[PDB]
């Protein structure tokens, strides 16, 4: 054209990238503090009652 | 080695005679005998063994 942005985007300078990664879907995450967390010594077990 | 043999009755002052230790061999060829095991993480862990 003339010297215009849109012919040189990619030769006299490069498109801006935003530092910050915008996050997805992050799903509510609670049952650490709204159950008893037992770390078992087996896979397979039971607990008397 | 060669199998030994005995010296030799000998005159005074006469030549002592060669029979040197004549030699030969046998090969070897190691082959590579092998075992292996595998078990998961799990089943090392959980075993009382
Ligand atoms: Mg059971
Ligand atoms: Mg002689
Ligand atoms: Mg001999």
């Amino acid at each position: 054209f003339a010297a215009s942005d849109p012919e040189y985007v990619d030769t006299l300078f490069r498109e801006q990238l935003l530092e910050v990664v915008m996050e997805g879907r992050e799903l509510r995450k609670v049952a650490r503090e709204a159950s008893n967390v037992i770390n078992a010594n087996t896979r397979v077990g039971d607990v008397p009652i | 080695a060669s199998d030994e043999e005995f010296a030799r009755p000998t005159g005074q002052g006469a030549e002592i005679r060669d029979d040197g230790e004549t030699y030969t061999t046998v090969a070897w060829n190691a082959t590579k005998l092998t075992e292996g095991s595998r078990v998961t993480d799990e089943m090392r862990d959980q075993a009382m063994v």
